[PDB]
């Protein structure tokens, strides 16, 4: 049945219902909806229930790429043999390219702006016009890949079509490892942590198992206490000097339209390069633009993000907080005290013993952003294991991974080694003045630089190869 | 034979032993087994009265508005990172996971 048309436990739905002293939901036999995640291989039933992951578990650029062969030929531009990725034919941004259109059925772009009709984009995932924050993060990157393409092109004019994507395509999935283990990690878990816990690369092994972890999906979604309520937009001189510089995320969610009509993506990166994140507090946890407001212009009820999250674990089959801060080799609190003391805050503890009796039941996601911060990081001790642990399988069952012999010349990987997200921004948009440690809350002027500051990718190791 | 040049597509052959070891479109690993209210697939929470472990579950909508909501006095932004860490880890997240919905 169709889970957006009825509150019924019918299958494939799980809907989330309403407690009679809700803040918002004041009709008290509504829900927010909730389909449950599609089993994986459903021919056997007598097994126990598993989810799939769509997507390749490697830090290989799926998102921009694809992880279907079908999708990824219809990402590519097949109109010449450049290697391109395709541009969207009806738009541009100040003459810079744009992604392509998807062809949803009930695109729910569409119901952002009636009148503008601008469908959501399409890249290599689903999701990439969640937010126009990350809609602008593939239009980027698939810039950079067309710019590695010409580039190579310029160096190997005999290079055919095929080879010319191939080779973008390894060094973009290089820049994005770069850029996730060098510079992303080392600030969510804290820079001598990341070095202890993940270590130097020591190599390929085979026996490794690289896949993406049930919990990992549920944990890696720390990232929603980071939201701040507004998609932040600044003009070429970091000011928010336009009329609506502060668009509430419920209503930037899927409006690919405010790409097109509104300044295309550099205001947007801006926004992101020159605003704080939000800080993940016990007291302060999740924007209401997310944990009420949710989608709310494109479904019939503002949803509930943390609620998505909790049902979704139960949907999961996970375990529950006190078997994974087992797991990780941390303590089981059993009673207030306990809590109390794992959580640095009694009055949280009470709380969630009041909501679930015995820290035993706490779901994965609640139980693990409510951890106190460690010193340096943006996790508690359960986050940064289960993100180790991750992180570690990914790079080191990688046959793939950038500094595996064999993968790179040296010279390939000293030239790569140069790489920043920073200098992709320069690279592929109309900005000139970037921050150089971009992860880090720059408040404009300071940390930014002018772009001639910033080191280049240079190519030369990729003539003749 | 996998190649030695470049990846595939799918992740599959990334493994050589096992092809399919990281490929797209493959169940989820379980780094521990799956816990549901009947053993098999029905989540916990499904039937109000089936207690987990003694207790009867909260509903989640109930965990959100009792500890997750806050005010905007509390809004606190982090000094020490700008939202490109935040969109950089939602961007990256799109690049490990993504688990479909059953259809309606
Ligand atoms: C709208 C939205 C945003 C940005 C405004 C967002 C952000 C993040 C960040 C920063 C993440 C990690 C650093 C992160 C990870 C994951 N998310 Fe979240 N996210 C948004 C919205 C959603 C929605 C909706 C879901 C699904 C909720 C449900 O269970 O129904 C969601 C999930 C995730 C996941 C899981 C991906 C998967 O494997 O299916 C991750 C890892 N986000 N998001
Ligand atoms: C395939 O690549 C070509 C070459 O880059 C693209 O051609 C550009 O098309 C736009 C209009 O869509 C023109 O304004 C440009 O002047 C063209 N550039 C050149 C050098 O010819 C073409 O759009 C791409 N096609 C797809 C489907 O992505
Ligand atoms: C919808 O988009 C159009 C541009 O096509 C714009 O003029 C209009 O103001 C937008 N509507 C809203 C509510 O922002
Ligand atoms: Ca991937
Ligand atoms: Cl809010
Ligand atoms: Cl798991």
């Amino acid at each position: 049945v169709d889970c957006e048309r009825t509150c019924a436990q019918l299958p494939p739905c799980f809907p989330i219902k309403i407690p009679p002293n809700d803040p918002r939901i004041k009709n008290q036999r509504d829900c927010i909806p909730f389909f449950r995640s599609a089993p994986s291989c459903p021919q056997n039933k007598n097994r126990v229930r598993n989810q799939i992951n769509a997507l390749t578990s490697f830090v290989d650029a799926s998102m921009v790429y694809g992880s279907e062969v079908s999708l990824s030929l219809r990402l590519r531009n097949r109109t010449n043999y450049l290697g391109l990725l395709a541009i969207n034919q009806r738009f541009q941004d100040n003459g810079r390219a744009l992604l392509p259109f998807d062809n949803l059925h009930d695109d729910p772009c569409l119901l952002t702006n009636r009148s503008a009709r601008i469908p959501c984009f399409l890249a290599g995932d689903t999701r990439s016009t969640e937010t126009p924050k990350l809609a602008a993060m593939h239009t980027l990157f698939m810039r950079e890949h067309n710019r590695l393409a010409t580039e190579l092109r310029r160096l190997n004019p005999r290079w055919n079509g095929d080879k010319l994507y191939n080779e973008a395509r390894k060094i973009m999935g290089a820049m994005v490892q770069i850029i996730t283990y060098r510079d992303f990690l080392p600030l969510v878990l804290g820079k001598a942590r990341a070095r202890r816990t993940l270590g130097h690369y020591r190599g390929y092994c085979s026996n490794v198992d690289p896949r993406v972890a049930n919990v990992f999906t549920l944990a890696f979604r720390f990232g929603h206490t980071m939201l701040q309520p507004f998609m932040f937009r600044l003009d070429s001189q970091y000011r928010a000097s336009a009329p609506n510089s502060h668009v509430p995320l419920s209503s930037a969610f899927f409006a690919s339209w405010r790409i097109v009509y509104e300044g295309g993506i550099d205001p947007i990166l801006r926004g992101l390069m020159a605003t704080p994140a939000k800080l993940n507090r016990q007291d302060a946890m999740l924007v209401d633009e997310l944990r009420d407001r949710l989608f709310r212009q494109v479904r019939r009820i503002g949803l509930d993000l943390a609620a998505l999250n909790m049902q979704r674990s139960r949907d999961h089959g996970l375990p529950g907080y006190n078997a994974w801060r087992r797991f990780c080799g941390l303590s089981q609190p059993r009673n207030l005290a306990q809590l109390s003391r794992v959580l640095k805050n009694q009055d949280l503890a009470r709380k969630f013993l009041n909501l679930y009796g015995t820290p035993d039941n706490i779901d994965i996601w609640i139980g693990a952003i409510a951890e106190p911060l460690l010193p340096g990081a943006r996790v508690g001790p359960l986050l940064a294991c289960l993100f180790e642990n991750q992180f570690r399988r990914a790079r080191d069952g990688d046959r793939f991974w950038w500094q595996k012999r064999g993968v790179f010349t040296k010279r390939q990987r000293k030239a790569l080694s140069r790489i920043s997200l920073s200098r992709i921004i320069c690279d592929n948009t109309g900005i000139t003045t970037v921050s150089r440690d971009i992860f880090r809350a720059n408040i404009y002027p300071r940390g930014f630089v002018n772009c001639s500051r910033i080191p280049r990718l240079n190519l030369s190791a990729w003539r003749g190869t | 034979r996998c190649s030695d040049k470049y990846r595939t597509i799918t992740g599959r052959c990334n493994n050589k032993r096992r092809p399919l070891l990281g490929a797209s479109n493959q169940a989820l690993a379980r780094w521990l087994p799956a816990e549901y209210e009947d053993g098999l697939s029905l989540p916990f929470g499904w039937t109000p009265s089936r207690r987990r472990n003694g207790f009867l579950l909260p509903l989640v909508r109930a965990v959100s508005n009792q500890i997750v909501r806050f005010p905007n006095e509390r809004l606190t932004s982090d000094r020490g990172r700008a939202l490109m860490f935040m969109q950089w880890g939602q961007f990256i997240d799109h690049d490990l996971d993504f688990s479909p919905e059953s259809p309606a």
